[PDB]
Parts: structure tokens; C-alpha cells; sequence
DNA sequence: ATCGGATGTATATATCTGACACGTGCCTGGAGACTAGGGAGTAATCCCCTTGGCGGTTAAAACGCGGGGGACAGCGCGTACGTGCGTTTAAGCGGTGCTAGAGCTGTCTACGACCAATTGAGCGGCCTCGGCACCGGGATTCTCGA
DNA sequence: TCGAGAATCCCGGTGCCGAGGCCGCTCAATTGGTCGTAGACAGCTCTAGCACCGCTTAAACGCACGTACGCGCTGTCCCCCGCGTTTTAACCGCCAAGGGGATTACTCCCTAGTCTCCAGGCACGTGTCAGATATATACATCCGAT
């Protein structure tokens, strides 16, 4: 018959025959079900979707029309929830969020 | 006379920018070698990569930022604004590092 | 005179298919056969094939009026040369023997150029730093009434430097540096230039350097070379340097390659010296000779001392990570740390012995101080040259030493208090490839040549420091080598590359 | 040398989010190790989940509790109904 | 004269300048810095570095290379718990 | 079940038991405010744990939590216990 | 009358060189188990699984307290105030 | 045809049969090799004797015979490289390691 | 039903290093789960050496290099000698 | 500076209970053939690394000085902690009782593994032109010494 | 406490190089079928968990009393910051030649997995007795006023 892929069956973006594949050959079960990497591409998806919008609103709030990762430090560390995933991993070349302390203010 | 700003709105220019650019603070060649120095201690003739210097720097970097910040939490936790060895002791003696 | 004029002339406001074409027919006037290159591009570049198939006897014979000092024979020929090579639109090098006078000849060439064709620049000089004053010199010197400047400083002086005399429009000539112009690279990349003149073409003989990049990006019709020697190592080096000439007619390397390939060598020469014949000149140091007796060669085949021998196969057998270790052996062990056993550290005579070289090196030293000559070592490891310091130190004999990180006031105080009126410095340690061309020590007449290099021209441009104008008895070469090393390899690829450097350009002086 | 990685994934998803902004390189390698990094955690978690319980295969419902356990409240609950919408989707085409 | 040996070199931990200690600092947001604290920072680093090196050294041997790859000190800062993204 | 559900059970970690643990922890003179922030911080660990062992109770069908489940669920967060099976 | 003091350096003597449990059991078993109904509603909870829940989290206090005292002692106090804990849990990584 | 246990065939006590089952079962790689189990046998065997020692020790130095969670809690944390090792590890039952601060003491 | 333990091997050990003491029951539950311990993470960095390293197989170099991945200094040494005493014993018998 | 209390710390003696030896069933680990495919070995091959040295620009780093404000100490004072002592409370414990729901056992069927064929998705190679970095200069804003 | 005054924010002009389309090909998703075996579901059973209840006594609570300790204040040195020379070393561009270190094709053998039987190693369940609690009394020792 005519070809028709799994990602498209789905709706999704994210390659579904490829983390169905990465899935079997990853020494992670004997056996893996069907519904196991629509239900994972899915997530994925959704999470790549959440931290590039946070992404995109700072580049903008930035001026420029590029995500660089800087924003993407500065996006992570804005949110809380986003922020809690990733406590400790460090961003190459993204810097710090910043941050003065208020007793070190001039009077 | 040459005006001369008063001790203490220099410090917080510099941090204002430092805390608001991206680029590596030490210098390139003294960390790369440093790298190999230390790393001749566990195998002789061995070579790196230029990028693997670059994550270990950038690594390191973000480790003593990271380090410098609960540093300075001790500090104003005693009261005062000068960090000082101390500081640098009491932050890796809690965070479990020591 | 007029600077609007200029103004308009200088500034760019936006395939020269007429210069191009008569410099084709003005080839092939010659033996069709150096018009193979031509044929290929075209055959490869579909631009130019459509071309081929389309088919002032200035002698100038006095020195130039305009220009005092009158002329030395022998160059006014070169400037005839300049010129012709100018009124038949292609390009040229100049590669005379670093001291027969070029930037007189050039300037003098200018000055035609100006005073004849009435172009009053725009003209680009580049040369490396040490001899950038000169320049000036020489162009205020003969032909006063001309405007240059040169061109250096911090950041902001040459921005307001560049700002008010080069798109003020204000010169006739600009000279810079090789690290200018690669900096100032955007004003001087829109100046619609006359010429690009280089001296000591050697730096642009990869074509991938930065500087030779930054070259072709220039705007200019025609562009000029001055060398002291083409060809170090390879063919390719004069391909780079035809392609900075004449980028039309040379464009492809592998014609260059595969067609001289090194009788079949006869049959490739008899084609070689005719191809580049009229693009560059060498003279002969013995046309005007009247001095510099030819140097004197010679060579020590030294042996090796015990622990020389151990080391050297230690490390032919197996912290080190090269072949240039077995050069580092035999040059002298305490090189490595391993030797010299302590550490209580003499300046006894555990040395001599020790290492081979140095013995045949204290003999040398013996039987010329006893006589009355001074010596100008010339080995190629700074660090090495260390050791023959702590050694003329036993000796206790008079240095003066120019490393590679000699800072340019000791440099000069140096070269000027051992070339003062007689002095008491016996040896002078220098590392070869090391202080420029300016360098004038011309009162030692020993040459000692303790390590070689992987090209010979180096070596040359050592024994030029005291082979130059000056020095009138004669000169010693002492090139040591150890037999049976690593080094008998690398002198005979050094004896190979001169072998063809004299085929390739030393039959061409001798028409020359 | 074929070498896979979710390049074009990440810049379709960027492409429909904020349809008109780039992307530059770095930005994109920082993102493909962050969904290396989320499906070697969920991953991992699942596979620890099934030999719990003493199963073979890992199953949707596997997966589910793998990213109820590691994201965060509010995170957590969008992407179970992302993933629960998906698997319906394809189980009904 | 004694002297082809030629340095000592402050060997290499200073070579981590004051000056880059105190950019660390400011970007860690501190105004004023005793005096001691270049110190401090110096064995810290040699510390961190230490422990960096001789797993990525491990990582390398056993893959019996002889070059250290960014994905090797990638693996060791993982397995030291220091997720780096940004290098494959 | 139906245990009468009920509200304010923080308060049975009392003054006397946090007293108890600073003493274990070495801990001479206590502040008076201090019993308010160890409940909290008492009350947020407890959350974190149990929430992740009903997530395992739960995704086994069972009703029942298990030692195991406690101990996967500090396992996973890192405060990996023994004695209790493994 | 001892003196402010000596009985608590006392009591720290003691309870370093015990090992049972320091909270009340009933207490700590309606505690967990009224959270608990906050994910879902009439669990049942093994006898081992509220030991083990009790054992871990006097662990986790005991060892911060054990840092409290030492971001006290810093300041230069020997009486650990809430900034002392929340100064520590700061540091530690958790807020 | 004699049943030589290669627990036995090594010189080890713990059982190599038991590891090599637990490798092939536990989902960590395709193939397994022969000597894999003994080496960690080997190692298993190693480190609970280390442990064990110094729990027997400790236990004598209180004057009891059977050891107790108490003992090998003191041997974990009275040495240096086991406490690195079980850094994050809670030992249940087990207690505390007797430590004062100085500025608490009388003078 | 049917569970398995160390306990039987801890106590052959115990009685060859300390042949006059004895053990209590939670102490032997804490051995057990220590040994369960330290053999789930040797195994899960070997299979992830052979994971980078496009190995299919786990095998004793793997072991050993986990080994001296864990274990801290003096204890990686030791072990390592155990280890490659013990196989090498082995293979020649 | 010493007595008087209060709190250990030994040392004896009695009672338990839970390590520990012993036997019993069985299931898994061992023995022995066969085999296939993973990985070791060989050899292209090519591209980045090594060692030692040269030249120049240009910011950073080093260094010295004044001096300003912050750290440290000392003093005071007034609460808020610790220590005791009655009084009330509720945890701990032993015991009974009931039932929900872990945990096993059997059958079977839907669903995942495996294979051969087949075909588009995706990857690498390659070309180009806007985004952003940078550079004056102009205006604006916060510091600061009257 | 207001007019320097320097630092920053913000405009345009470059320019240049990396993102982002576009195309070919290749190899891993997809299709269709075979088939064996986990897991799904039901039923059973029997264990452990929940639910109370009464009784003891040890821990909690409340209230008092009085220090000593935390915090505020005042000086006072001193050491760190701001700034102006001055040297130095990172950082590009180069030469010269290797070679060795990683990385594909290709072959092949030997070591794993896969089988079939089958007996001892190991776990379960039992019956002990001795190492631990658990009182008691007496001696030692700090700690606190004297
Ligand atoms: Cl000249």
C-alpha cells in the first residue's frame, strides 16, 4: 500500500520510528510496547515546545530575531518549574541571571 | 582636582556588567595550560582536544561563579560585605563538596 | 599639486577584456607554448577561451632627470625593465641580491611613472617593520617633491592619520606594514591603486596566508614584487607568487605541477627558464662584485660522544614526542634534562667532552682566537645557544647575543657596541633565522654554523649578515654535522633544494 | 559518517511556535543534549519501573509514571495530557 | 653562568590571575574581596580540576585512545553529577 | 479510609522532639522561632517522599505502600536507604 | 542549679551516643499518612514503610541541624536562628 | 563429570553463578562475558570483607561480639574512603559520629 | 514466593575475616543491601562504558574500569588486584 | 581555694530471645555439543597534532600611593533563652477481632519479535544574503563635591 | 545642597559569515505475514493492616526566675579600592617536517548463546542456648556554690 508514518498517524513532529528504534537498542527492556514512543515523542515535543516560546519571548524582549544561549539561560532560569528540571545542568556560554544584593546598594 | 568616585560604586559597575555578558572570564592559554600540567600527573603522553579544554573551561568557570555566589551568602550572612577564606570554607563544607 | 583631483582619481565610485587580450598577443609573440597555461584556463574557464581564437622603444638612457644622484650602470637597465614591463600591462618581480639597490630603483621607477605618464599617485608600498623608515628615507632623499607618510601608531592615530592625508586624499605613495595592512585592511581596500609594491616578497609564498587573501582583495591594475629570494622549498612558491603577477594567465597549480615535475629533467628546463623569463630579474653580487671574496665552505663531519650515543638510542628505541629529539641529541644532550648529573651544576670542563660538536667547536675557537678573528655562531635552538653561552663563560670570552626575544633597543646597542671601533667581544651568539635583513655585521669574518636548516636560504641569509658590503678579506663557513644522524638526512634535502633553486632560477642570472 | 540527531524536529517546532525567529547553531546542539538528557532520564526510569514490578516490556503507562515522577507539578500534568492525547490519536488511526 | 635552566615558572596554578579571580567574583555579584581569597579560589580549582581530569583520563584509557575528547569530560561531569549541554 | 480526615497533625512534631534532634546535632542554645521553620522544612520533605511513593503504589495497581516504594522513592531523590530491603 | 549550659552539653552527649528514634511514633505515623491523603484518597501503609519514612527524615534533619550550628557559629553566635536554616537549606541547594 | 562450582573454580565465596545470572537478567547489555562475573565477585568479596573488618573491630572496642548497625555505621565514618564512598547513603538504626564544635565548650 | 539473599555468602566472609563474632539481622539486611548496592551501580557505569563505546558485551575490562571509576584511591587499587587475581586464578584451572 | 550533690560508670545477677546448627526439597547452576556473529586483526588514509623558534599589537596585569570606610574590639543593657518543678496528657503496650487485598495459580489470546521488500525521510554537500557585531558621535543619566 | 562630568544608551553605516534553503542518494522506517509467549483476567486464600480498648507512666505543658548573650553604639586602625604609569604576555600570523592516531573496509575464528539433563547448593523450617537486656548497689567524678 502507500507509505504513511508513524509521526504523521500521530500529529506529532517528533520522530516516533526513530525513539521507537533508540528505545529497543538502548538496553532498557526486553520487549517495547507500541504506544511507548508516541507517548514519549509526544512529551518530548511538548517540553522542546515550552522552553523555545520562553526562548523566543526573551529574544524579543531582547531585540534581536535569534535565539542564542544566552536566551536560553535566561528563559530556564526565569521559570520556576523549567528551572527545578534542570538544577543541575550548566548552560555552555550562557551566563548568569542578573542579581545584586540589596545590602550592597548605596545608601 | 581629578574626580575621584567614592570606594564602593566602581565594584558595583563592574558587577552590573560581568553579571550581564557571556564570555569567558580566565584567560585561554594559562587554563589550557594548567590542564596540562594536572593532567600529567595520571598519564604521561597523553594529548586534548581544543574543545575538550573549552568544556572544562567552561565547566570550571561555571563551578566558581557558582562557588563565589554562596561565598558571598556567607558573607552578609556574618554581617559584613568582605568575603574572606572562611566564606570559601563554611560554602564547600556545607554544600557536602568537603 | 591638485588634491581634488587626486580625490576624484583615488576613491572607487563603483574582465579588462582590451589589457587582457594584448597581454595574450604580447605572449605569444613568444614560443606558443607559454601560452599552454592560457589554453588550459580556457579550456577549464569558459570566459577566456572565446579570447583565443579572436586572431616604444623607450630605452631610456640617461638617469632620470628629475631625480638626483646619479645612476650606478648597472640598474638603469632595471628601470628600462620596469618599465616595459609597465607599458605591456602585465606584472613583474624584481629579486636582485639584497643589496645591489632596489628601493632607489623603484623609486626611481615611480618617479617616471609620475613625471612622464603624469600620475601623481596613487601608489601602495608594503614592507616589513624594520625597513619602513627607510622608505621614507630614500623617498624624501631623491625625489624631494613628493608627499607620503608611515602610516603607524595606536588605534586612533592611524584612524586620524587615514582620515586626513589617505581619504584626505593628501599622498602620492603610502608605505605600511604587513600587520597594518592586514588591520587597515577597509580604508586601503577602496583607494583604486596604481600599483601594490611588496619588498621581501618571501611572506606571501602560501597562498592560504592571511596577507596573500587580503592581497587579492586589493583594487589596483598593476601590482609589483621585490624579493631577495623566490623559491625556498618548492615550485609552488613561485606558482603563488605568478598568481599574485598575473592571476589570468596562472590559474591552475596543477598544470605548474604535474608539467616540470622536477633527459626528461632537460627536457622540463629547457621549458622552465623559457616560461618565466620575462617576469623577474636576478642580478649577480660579482657584476659590481669588487669585494666580498666568495665565502670559503667547509665542513667538521664530527663523530658522537658516549652518552651522545646512549642518548641516541634511548630515544631511537622507547614524555617525547618527535623526531627533532634525535637533532636535539646530537646537537648537545644537556638539551635534555637527564644529563649534566647532580645537581650540583659546574661550568667546569665536563662540557667539552661531553657532547661532540663542542670539542670540534673548542678546537675552532683555539686556533682562531690565537690569531685574531671573532666568530658569529649561528645555531637554530635559542635554548641550545644557552649552553654555548655558559661554555664561552668557562672560557671566559667576550659575548654579545642576539635571541629571538631581544628587545629592539638591546638589539641595537649590541650589534653597535660589537661593530664599534675594535672592541674586546670574541663570539657573538645569534639564533639563524632571527633580527630582519638590516643587520650590518660586517666585522667578525667566522660564520659557524653549529645546527642547519630544513631550507638552505636561511643559511644564506645567515652568512649574509657577514657576506654583505663591508668585511673585505673573506668569510668561514663551519657547518658541523654528526655522521651517521638524522641530520645527514636533513643536510642532504637542504644540498637537494639548493640543487634546484640553482636550475630553476641560477641559470637565469647567469643570461642575467 | 551519517550522524542522527533532532535538528530538524527542534526547528519544525520553533518554525510554528514563533514563526519567525532563527535559531543559530549553538542554541540548536544546547537543545538537541536537552532532549537527549529528558529521554535518557525517562528512559532510564521506565526501564527501572518495569523490573520493579517484575515486567518485560515497557508500556505507555510505564512511561506516563516515568514523567509524572520527574517533572515538576504543573510541567508534569500539560505533557501527561500531551502524551495521553497523542497515543489516542494514533491508536484510533 | 649557570643558568640553562632558566625559570621556575610560578608554575602554573598562578596563572590564574587576581584579576580573573575578581572577575569571577563580581560576576558571582561580591563588592569588596579580602585579601586571601586568591588563594583559596587557586586550591579550590586545582581541587575541581583534579577530580575532572582523572575521570575523563579514565574514560579515555579505557577506550584505549591516547587523545581526551569533549564528549569524555562531558561524561565525567555527568557522572560527577555536572550535566554540561552544549558539546554533544 | 474513613478515619475522620484530619487537619493540624504538624504541631505532634513538638518542641521537645526538634529540641531532641538539634541536641543529636550538636546544637547548644536554640533560638524560640526556630520549631515553626524545622515543621516546614519537615513538612516539605515528607510531601516530596510520599508523593513519589503513591506514584509507585499506584503505578503497580496496588493500595497498599511498601517499604520498597519508600526506598525507591528516596532512592530516587537521592537519599538512598539501607536496611529496610534492597 | 547547673548553670545555662552544662545541662544541654550534657544532653548532646547522650543523644550522640544513642541511636533510637527521637520523634514519638504516633505522632509521626498521623502525620505521614494525613499527607498523605492530599494524592490519594484510603491508602494503606506497610509498618516498615512509615518506619523507613521515619528513620529517612530524622536523618535528613539531624544532618541540618548538624550545618545550621556551623552557619551560626560563623556569625559569631552560639544560639541558631531561622536565617541559620535558611541560609543552610540556601546553600545546600534546595530553595 | 564432578560438579566443580566456579565459585569455588576462582577461590572465591560469593557466588559467581548468581552474579553472571543477575548480568544476563538485569538488562545491561546484549552479551556478557565469561570472566565478567568473577572480577566482580572478586570485588563484592573485597569490599564486604573491608567493611566487615573494621565493623568487627569497632564491635570489639565496645566489648560486644555481634556487630549492629551502630558498628558499621562507626567503621563507615571513622574511615575516610568508605564514608566517600557511601556519601549520600543513610545507614538505618545506625546514629551519629560523637562531635562537638569547640566554641561550644566551657572555658 | 521464593527470595533470595546474600546473607549465607556475608557470613562465610565474616567467619574467615573475625572467626569469633557474629551478626544481627538488621545488620545482615544492611550488608545485603549494601552489596546489592555497590553491584547495581559497578553494573549500570559498565554497561554504560560499553553504551559510548559501541560495545555489545560486557566483559572484565569493562569491570574493572567501572571499578576504578567508583571506587575512591586506595580502595580502586585494592579491589583491582582482587579482581585480576581472581580471574586470572580462574582461567588457569 | 575546698565539701556536697548529682550524674556517670562498673560489677553481679536473672530472664529472654534471636543468632545459629541442623536437616529437608527442589530448583538452578553445571556439564556437554553446535553454532554464528561479534570483535580482533590488517591495512589504507588522511588530517590534526607535535617541537622549536620568529615578529608585532595591544590590551591586561603588575605595582605604588592616599586615603576612606569597614572590620574588629570593647562596652552596656535588657530581653530571651535555659533550668526546675508540678500537673495533664497521650504514647506505648498488650490483646481481640475482622476483612481487604497481596500474592499464586491456570488458560489463553492479543500483541510484540523477526523477516523480506520497498520506498521516502533525512543527512551530507553546497551556495548565498540578511543579522548582528562594531564603530563614531550625540544625547542622556547618575555621581559627586560645592 | 546644583552644576560639572564621565559613563551609558542609542542612533545610524558597514561587512561578513553563518543560517537556511535546495538537491541527490541511501538506508532505516513501513508494509504484510508468521508465530510464540508475556500479560490479562478470575479465582482462591490467608496474611497483614486497620480498628478499637483498657492500663501505666514517661514525656509534654505551663509557669517562675535569673543570667549571659545578642545586638546596638563608639572608636580606631588598616587594608582594600580607585587611579595612574609601566611592563608583559596572550594572541595572531608564520616556518618546517613528520608521523601517529583515528578512522573505514574486510576476513575469520572462537566465545557467547542456545539447547538438553540432572544432581548438589541453597533456601525454608525446625529446634536450641548464650549474648543481650534489665535491675540493683556501690565507687568515681565533675560542678558548682562556697
Ligand atoms: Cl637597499
Amino acid at each position: 500500500a502507500k507509505a504513511k508514518t508513524r509521526s504523521s498517524r500521530a500529529g506529532l513532529q517528533f520522530p516516533v520510528g526513530r525513539v521507537h528504534r533508540l528505545l529497543r537498542k538502548g538496553n532498557y527492556a526486553e520487549r517495547v510496547g507500541a504506544g511507548a514512543p508516541v507517548y514519549l515523542a509526544a512529551v518530548l515535543e511538548y517540553l522542546t515546545a515550552e522552553i523555545l516560546e520562553l526562548a523566543g519571548n526573551a529574544a524579543r524582549d531582547n531585540k534581536k530575531t535569534r535565539i542564542i544561549p544566552r536566551h536560553l539561560q535566561l528563559a530556564v532560569r526565569n521559570d520556576e518549574e523549567l528551572n527545578k528540571l534542570l538544577g543541575r545542568v550548566t548552560i555552555a556560554q550562557g551566563g548568569v541571571l542578573p542579581n545584586i544584593q540589596s545590602v550592597l546598594l548605596p545608601k | 582636582k581629578p574626580h575621584r568616585y567614592r570606594p564602593g560604586t566602581v565594584a558595583l559597575r563592574e558587577i552590573r556588567r560581568y553579571q550581564k555578558s557571556t564570555e569567558l572570564l580566565i584567560r585561554k592559554l594559562p587554563f589550557q595550560r594548567l590542564v596540562r600540567e594536572i593532567a600529567q600527573d595520571f598519564k604521561t603522553d597523553l594529548r586534548f582536544q581544543s574543545s575538550a579544554v573549552m568544556a572544562l573551561q567552561e565547566a570550571s568557570e561555571a563551578y566558581l561563579v557558582a562557588l563565589f555566589e554562596d561565598t558571598n551568602l556567607c558573607a552578609i550572612h556574618a554581617k559584613r560585605v568582605t568575603i574572606m577564606p572562611k566564606d570559601i570554607q563554611l560554602a564547600r563544607r556545607i554544600r557536602g563538596e568537603r | 599639486h591638485d588634491p581634488e583631483s587626486n580625490k576624484k582619481r583615488y576613491l572607487l565610485k563603483d574582465f579588462d577584456l582590451e589589457g587582457t587580450t594584448k597581454r595574450f598577443e604580447h605572449l605569444l609573440s613568444l614560443s606558443g607554448l607559454f601560452k599552454h597555461f592560457i589554453e588550459s584556463k580556457a579550456a577549464k574557464d569558459p570566459k577566456f577561451r572565446q579570447v583565443l581564437d579572436v586572431l616604444i622603444e623607450f630605452q631610456f638612457r640617461e638617469s632620470p632627470a628629475y631625480v638626483n644622484g646619479q645612476l650606478r650602470p648597472y640598474q638603469i637597465q632595471g628601470v628600462n625593465w620596469l618599465v616595459s614591463l609597465h607599458k605591456n600591462k602585465i606584472a613583474g618581480i624584481l629579486a636582485d641580491e639584497m643589496g645591489l639597490g632596489k628601493t632607489l630603483q623603484t623609486i626611481s621607477f615611480l618617479g617616471y611613472l609620475r613625471y612622464i605618464e603624469k600620475i601623481p599617485g596613487p601608489f601602495l608600498v608594503i614592507a616589513p617593520k624594520s625597513t619602513l623608515n627607510n622608505w621614507l628615507r630614500e623617498i624624501n632623499r631623491w625625489t624631494p617633491d613628493v608627499n607620503a607618510f608611515i602610516l603607524q601608531g595606536d588605534k586612533e592615530e592611524r584612524a586620524e592619520l587615514i582620515q586626513k592625508k589617505l581619504l584626505g586624499c593628501d599622498f602620492d605613495v603610502v608605505i605600511a606594514s604587513y600587520e597594518i595592512i592586514i588591520r587597515e585592511k577597509s580604508p586601503l581596500k577602496k583607494i583604486n591603486w596604481e600599483y601594490i609594491i611588496i619588498d621581501e616578497a618571501h611572506r606571501i609564498k602560501n597562498e592560504e596566508s592571511m596577507l596573500s587573501q587580503v592581497l587579492r582583495e586589493f583594487t589596483s591594475r598593476n601590482r609589483l614584487l621585490i624579493t631577495g629570494t623566490p623559491l625556498q622549498n618548492n615550485l609552488h612558491e613561485l606558482w603563488a607568487l605568478l598568481n599574485f603577477l598575473l592571476p589570468d594567465i596562472f590559474s591552475d597549480a596543477q598544470d605548474f605541477d604535474d608539467w616540470f615535475s622536477s633527459e626528461d629533467q632537460d627536457k622540463i628546463v629547457k621549458q622552465l627558464h623559457t616560461v618565466l623569463q620575462p617576469f623577474l630579474l636576478r642580478r649577480i653580487k660579482s657584476d659590481v662584485e669588487t669585494s666580498l671574496l666568495p665565502k670559503k665552505e667547509l665542513n667538521l663531519y664530527v663523530g658522537m660522544s658516549s652518552m651522545q650515543k646512549k642518548w641516541y638510542k634511548k630515544i631511537l628505541e622507547k614524555l617525547l614526542n618527535i623526531m627533532m629529539q634525535l637533532r636535539k641529541c646530537c646537537n648537545h644532550p644537556y638539551l635534555f634534562d637527564g644529563a649534566e648529573p647532580g645537581p650540583p651544576y659546574t661550568t667546569d670542563e665536563h662540557l667539552v667532552y661531553n657532547a661532540a660538536k663542542l670539542q670540534v667547536l673548542d678546537k675552532l675557537l683555539k686556533k682562531l682566537k690565537e690569531e685574531g678573528s671573532r666568530v658569529l655562531i649561528f645555531s637554530q635552538m635559542s635554548r641550545l645557544l644557552d649552553i654555548l653561552e655558559d661554555y664561552c663563560y668557562f672560557r671566559n670570552y667576550e659575548y654579545c647575543r642576539i635571541d629571538g626575544s631581544t628587545a629592539h633597543e638591546d638589539r641595537i646597542q649590541a650589534i653597535d657596541d660589537y661593530n664599534a671601533p675594535d672592541s674586546k667581544k670574541f663570539v657573538f651568539l645569534l639564533t639563524t633565522r632571527a633580527g630582519g635583513l638590516g643587520i650590518n655585521l660586517t666585522s667578525a669574518d667566522v660564520v659557524v654554523l653549529y645546527d642547519s636548516d630544513w631550507n638552505p636560504q636561511a643559511d644564506l641569509q645567515a652568512m649574509d649578515r657577514a657576506h654583505r658590503i663591508g668585511q673585505k678579506k673573506q668569510v668561514k663557513v663551519f657547518r658541523l654535522v654528526t655522521d651517521n644522524s638524522v641530520e645527514e638526512k636533513i643536510l642532504e634535502r637542504a644540498t637537494q633544494k639548493l640543487r634546484l633553486d640553482q636550475l630553476v632560477i641560477q641559470q637565469n642570472r647567469t643570461s642575467l | 559518517t551519517r550522524k542522527e540527531s533532532y535538528a530538524i524536529y527542534v526547528y519544525k517546532v520553533l518554525k510554528q511556535v514563533h514563526p519567525d525567529t532563527g535559531i543559530s547553531s549553538k542554541a540548536m546542539s544546547i537543545m538537541n543534549s536537552f532532549v537527549n538528557d529528558v529521554f535518557e532520564r525517562i528512559a532510564g526510569e521506565a526501564s527501572r519501573l518495569a523490573h520493579y514490578n517484575k515486567r518485560s516490556t515497557i508500556t505507555s503507562r510505564e512511561i506516563q509514571t516515568a514523567v509524572r515522577l520527574l517533572l515538576p507539578g504543573e510541567l508534569a500534568k500539560h505533557a501527561v495530557s500531551e502524551g495521553t492525547k497523542a497515543v489516542t490519536k494514533y491508536t484510533s488511526a | 653562568g649557570a643558568k640553562r635552566h632558566r625559570k621556575v615558572l610560578r608554575d602554573n596554578i598562578q596563572g590564574i590571575t587576581k584579576p580573573a579571580i575578581r572577575r569571577l567574583a563580581r560576576r558571582g555579584g561580591v563588592k569588596r574581596i579580602s585579601g586571601l581569597i586568591y588563594e583559596e579560589t587557586r586550591g579550590v580549582l586545582k581541587v575541581f580540576l583534579e577530580n575532572v581530569i582523572r575521570d575523563a583520563v579514565t574514560y579515555t584509557e579505557h577506550a584505549k585512545r591516547k587523545t581526551v575528547t569533549a564528549m569524555d569530560v562531558v561524561y565525567a561531569l555527568k557522572r560527577q553529577g555536572r550535566t554540561l549541554y552544549g558539546f554533544g
